[PDB]
């Protein structure tokens, strides 16, 4: 038998089975409604397209996500992406394969509980598992001591972690990510005449930041130079034309990650609440934590964050400490190659929730030792 | 024919914008490490200076 | 049963069977009337020709349009069209047999409702539906995509269909066609010393106009080559001898359509509204629609339609894509085609408005999701 | 010395002298050319009116606006309308007076640049300054807080203002007003049989619009009661006679700002996006925001909208606030009241942006504090 690998996350839903080297499924997690006539009969057309249908339909449909901020806030949305996930995209019966899933820190416990309730009675799977994504992020990187920086695309978090032991009290937990990266990029194009309203433009602007933008080694000096020349003009070609010229912006965006003030945020940045998850960690292990900063999810993936990181908690941190900061370049599927790692541990076969377990002690056996 | 021949130098003129401006991404990734490399260098001189004096 | 599929249009009745692969029935939508007195006793001669016999008396008729942009203006005269067509030209019963009309978008909606109402009280047919002639040009087309431009005799208009989605808001409608072509040839043939004033010498000018018009690729070369040489001078044989010899009005007739400035209509051309329909649609169907320009409709009959609206649409949209314009051989029967088509579709038989709904909700029951 | 406010606005020029109690001018921002040929020899026609006299002679022009959304699509008609502004309506010599001038949030900055460039270079303005309209609502309500939703005839937008400080990233922006009510109420006419096509037509279904319509407490029970009385139809005068009578059209026009759905927006009604700026507001000034809503612009001057705004706010927000929407009778003049007080402040004389600022640092300087 064999496990299945479901990394869900906001906004990229990436499946496998467990033991494989990468996931065999990812696609976006939208679920696009039609909200127009529809003239033509015997076209036979449906009623919702979920996944990466639903991308080549975009000027048809309205796209909704149905995960916030690593909460899920519409069941029969989530039900539909699993659906598709399980029959579609792998091609396989759920009934007959454990699953294990993914959640991030400090979430409401009814979405974690919920998730399993679905996952027993609809889906049927034998046994299933929801794990932290910081701790996969941690087994794929190869280490079992490090704080780890998950920047996904709804929620940002910082989990301490040494030999094997999860600090809870230093874990840290933010809602800037690259879908309000993404809604600033919007609102800060229109000084150029650009404007993207719609929820499938929205995509484009997506696809703009992630081929352009990158972060600045130092802000000041960087918005000095695209004030000064014009080195830093870059070109896009929207599905049409009209190409787009992009200047400071492109380093604007990313910006909002260590400024959460330009998104009118009260917190402070990655690298702060990196630096103050590690001061709020004991002092005897400061120093391993200080080399042994990991990164992952996609948000990490900008050109030069983990230059701008490493200066930035060299500044905050004592002179006498080595700063590393750790940046595979496959970070933004390390959730999954941590947890395919994970579910293919024989130890792990006693860890999961079997269905008689769950039959005889209701949802609630999810934050119970079965976790 | 000529229909052919412009769309075929359509496609090569696409191929070789790609090679171009990946190439200026490249060298603009490559000038701002040389700018990194070169304050980090100034940084390591002067505790340099300062380990030498002081030693 | 077989459902009959009549395209009154505005000028020219096409009526045949559904799942035939042409009309049957194809004469003009004139009424003629004798406007002398009529001395012969015993002729007992009609007092209103109707369709092809009216063609043949002109010279003693007084012709009527019964309809004038799409709109219907005279409901007798209309009533003997139908009650002509239905039994002198295809010779049926028609309370045995449902009819599928046709209509231009953007219509008064007491036309459809008095059209319906006709179809069940005075002719006694089964069922019946009204179809939006640019939908029924997409079927015949064979496309699912793809914006139409449906330059009729009466009316022009653009409706841009995207996976059998039409999107209403980008509707065009012009009403510049080919009766107004027909009139500013008869206006500007005076120039040369030639008069046509009769409701009967309309049809000898629209003879002309078929027979010798085209659009120029470049209007203002054409002008100048028509200044100088005398190689596109073309002549005519009236009704009576007499020929007449045509200069550069064989293309400043169709010229019109792209600039209605002609005729003092104050509207762009019709290469310009299918360009605002197109950025007026959304941003990532544009591709598409851009690819899939569909003409259909008689007044789309001239030589070098297609390459100068290929022209000036690709002076138009950006340079960096393709182009291309869908024009069949048998355009000027495109609406009829894709109308049997879709009447003989077997989903479609769902569609139909039976009898028994009409009696239970007035003529009301026209604008619902059968609309 | 005294300042001039100019607001400029999107379809209306409102200018006047800084301490009045209302605009001295008010006349389309329209810009009219002749189509014809003209003909009378020696009555020494012009090329363009500009104005209200444009309005006169709208039978024989096309007029263009030469502000589309806010944004300033055409720079020498509007350098036509201003110096229409300045010499032909006030009298005044620019020379002499500082002017201030309005403009929406979210537009592009070379609006501003261009726009402060022609006002020192062209008119030779000793100072200027370029305002929020949102903000200068504000003034003129004799609030110090509340969320103002100034609705003109370009752009519909929010701004949360609390204490004098305003939340840039709780302001939300809609391009739909005026200018497409309009275009939906010409389309939604046509289905009664009438047909306005021309820009001079535009004008009286303008007319028609502000005279006639209204805004439905409940749609679909006043759809119902239109379906089923006749005492809602009033009749209208077209300037040459034919009364037109126009039904539910009269609330099925201005229902647009409430679902957008109906011109083929994606976004929410204004109801909605109020709503939104509100929780995107900090959670403590939310209660104020909610009593102090404030409406302004021409838009807003539905008989109705105050009250059906309130119904959707308060079945939107929580069931035990206090939900209140400030309507003036002097709405659409609110943004140039509050100008007028603005620029007549004492604190207000150091801000301005003078001829000496401007030649020693460029346009740039219009973004600066001094903004
Ligand atoms: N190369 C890149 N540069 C910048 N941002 C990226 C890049 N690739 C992906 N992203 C951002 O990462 C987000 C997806 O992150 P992901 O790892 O899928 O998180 P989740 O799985 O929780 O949605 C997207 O919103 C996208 O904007
Ligand atoms: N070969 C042609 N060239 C130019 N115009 C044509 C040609 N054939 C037909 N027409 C014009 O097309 C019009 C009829 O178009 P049609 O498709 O019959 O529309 P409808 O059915 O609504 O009348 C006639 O007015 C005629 O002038
Ligand atoms: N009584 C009214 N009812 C409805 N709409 C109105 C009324 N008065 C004016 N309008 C609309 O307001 C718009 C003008 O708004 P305005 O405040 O002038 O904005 P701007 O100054 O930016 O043009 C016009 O398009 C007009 O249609």
């Amino acid at each position: 038998t064999t496990a299945l690998v479901c990394d869900n996350g906001s906004g990229l839903v990436k499946a496998g089975f467990a033991g494989d080297d990468a996931p065999r499924a990812v696609f976006p997690s939208i679920v696009g409604r039609p909200r127009h006539q529809g003239v033509m009969v015997g076209m036979g057309q449906k009623d919702s397209y979920v996944g990466d249908e639903a991308q080549s339909k975009r000027g048809i449909l309205t796209l909704k996500y149905p995960i916030e901020h690593g909460i899920i806030t519409n069941w029969d949305d989530m039900e539909k992406i699993w659906h598709h996930t399980f029959y579609n995209e792998l091609r396989v019966a759920p009934e007959e394969h454990p699953t294990l899933l993914t959640e991030a820190p400090l979430n409401p416990k009814a979405n974690r509980e919920k998730m399993t309730q679905i996952m027993f009675e609809t889906f049927n799977v034998p046994a299933m598992y929801v794990a932290i994504q910081a701790v996969l992020s941690l087994y794929a990187s190869g280490r079992t001591t490090g704080i780890v920086l998950d920047s996904g695309d709804g929620v940002t978090h910082n989990v301490p972690i040494y030999e094997g032991y999860a600090l809870p009290h230093a874990i840290m937990r933010l809602d800037l990510a690259g879908r309000d990266l993404t809604d600033y990029l919007m609102k800060i194009l229109t000084e150029r005449g650009y404007s993207f309203v719609t929820t499938a433009e929205r995509e484009i602007v997506r696809d703009i930041k992630e081929k352009l933008c990158y972060v600045a080694l130092d802000f000041e000096n960087e918005m000095a130079t695209a004030a000064s020349s014009s080195s830093l003009e870059k070109s896009y070609e929207l599905p049409d034309g009209q190409v787009i010229t992009i200047g400071n912006e492109r380093f604007r965006c990313p910006e909002t990650l260590f400024q959460p003030s330009f998104i009118g945020m009260e917190s402070a940045g990655i690298h702060e609440t990196t630096y103050n998850s590690i001061m709020k960690c004991d002092i005897d292990i400061r120093k391993d934590l200080y080399a042994n900063n990991v990164l992952s999810g996609g948000t990490t993936m900008y050109p030069g964050i983990a230059d701008r990181m490493q200066k930035e908690i060299t500044a905050l941190a004592p002179s006498t400490m080595k700063i590393k900061i750790i940046a595979p370049p496959e970070r933004k599927y390390s959730v999954w190659i941590g947890g395919s790692i994970l579910a293919s541990l024989s130890t792990f076969q006693q860890m999961w929730i079997s269905k008689q377990e769950y039959d005889e002690a209701g949802p609630s056996i999810v934050h119970r030792k079965c976790f | 024919r000529a229909q052919e021949r412009l769309a075929t130098a359509l496609q090569k003129l696409e191929e070789a914008e790609k090679a171009a401006d990946e190439s200026e991404r490249g060298m603009k990734v490559i000038e701002s490490r040389a700018q990194k490399d070169e304050e980090k260098m100034e940084i390591q001189e002067i505790q340099l200076k300062e380990a030498k004096h002081i030693a």
